[PDB]
């Protein structure tokens, strides 16, 4: 049982939120007998790598001496963006490729991460007046810029919030917001709309803070009480919530053109603005609908 | 009245 590896060190340079990278290498069974290889967790872990990394494939069989290409894939999703933004984690790791009944091959993962305004907290964003990678704001300039664009160009946009944008454009939008305060956000209306949704979904702390979540549900049927739960939010969360509710009510006025109705808004934004750490799903939509109507 | 709020919140941008 022996393996030959084309390389053992891999660099993931300038890693960005939601931008896929792949570092490929070739494994070749140079032994005299067939071998089984698989990536394994380092002593006392659950997984063989961190969330933003993946091996494809991560296990296999090799006769002597067939070869197999392994793809080491880096993808920073909403699960990891905040810890990488923060520096609580780094683009580094060790992959232990294991021969069943044999040697271990150590692969070293290195590189660097570029922080994004996406996956950054509303509070920190409201405290930063310049782009992340160039008295606090009432709302993050980045959410203002996205909503500003939609308000200007997308009020009459067919199927707004129902058609997915373009992956390329999404990334352009995020990079744009990370590095500039532009005169125009690039990309179609559908892209900007989806970037907004992604922004809300990427928030380390949802627009409606986690601890208020349960109170929201309980209060779901009394409009005077829902509004008061909202009052408990920190200033920037309260402002973003009110801002968005006002925006969505604005869009509802043009429903005959943009197809944005209360149904769709409820089901789409509820889960984004009101996350937990069933029929609670119903009190949630009810909670939101209370504000839209 | 969205445009009023939005204008205010765009202060400093």
């Amino acid at each position: 049982p022996s393996l030959e590896l084309s390389r053992r060190e891999f660099v993931f340079e300038n890693v960005k939120f939601r931008q896929l990278q792949k570092e490929k290498f070739q494994i070749s069974n140079n032994g005299q007998v067939p071998c089984h290889f698989s990536f394994i967790p380092k002593l006392n872990d659950s997984q063989y790598c961190k969330p933003w990394l993946r091996a494809e494939p991560f296990e296999g069989y090799l006769e002597p001496n067939e070869t197999v290409d392994i793809s080491l894939d880096v993808y920073v999703s909403k699960d990891s963006v905040t810890i990488l933004n923060s520096g609580e984690d780094k683009i580094e790791d060790i992959l232990v490729l294991h021969l069943d009944r044999g040697k271990d091959y150590f692969l070293t993962i290195s590189g660097n991460y570029l922080p994004s305004c996406f996956g950054t907290s509303l509070e920190a964003l409201c405290r930063m007046k310049r782009p992340i990678r160039e008295r606090p704001l009432q709302v993050p300039k980045e959410i203002w810029l996205l909503v500003d664009h939609l308000f200007k160009y997308a009020c009459h946009q067919e199927d707004l919030f129902q058609t997915p944008g373009m992956q390329e454009e999404l990334q352009q939008i995020i990079d744009c917001l990370d590095t500039s305060i532009p005169e125009t956000i690039p990309g179609s209306n559908h892209s900007v709309a989806e970037a907004l949704l992604i922004f809300l979904e990427a928030l380390p702390e949802p627009v409606i803070c986690y601890e208020l979540y349960q109170r929201c549900l309980d209060s779901a049927y009394d409009p005077r009480i829902c509004r008061q739960v909202i009052s408990q939010l920190p200033r920037c969360h309260r402002n973003v919530f009110r801002y968005l509710m006002a925006f969505l009510r604005e869009l509802l006025k043009f429903s005959e053109y943009n197809s944005v109705n209360a149904n769709m808004i409820a089901t789409l934004f509820t889960s984004l603005l009101l996350r937990p750490p069933p029929s609670d799903r119903q009190r949630a939509i009810q909670f939101l609908l209370g504000f839209l109507l | 009245p969205f445009a009023r709020l939005h204008e205010c919140y765009g202060q400093e941008i």
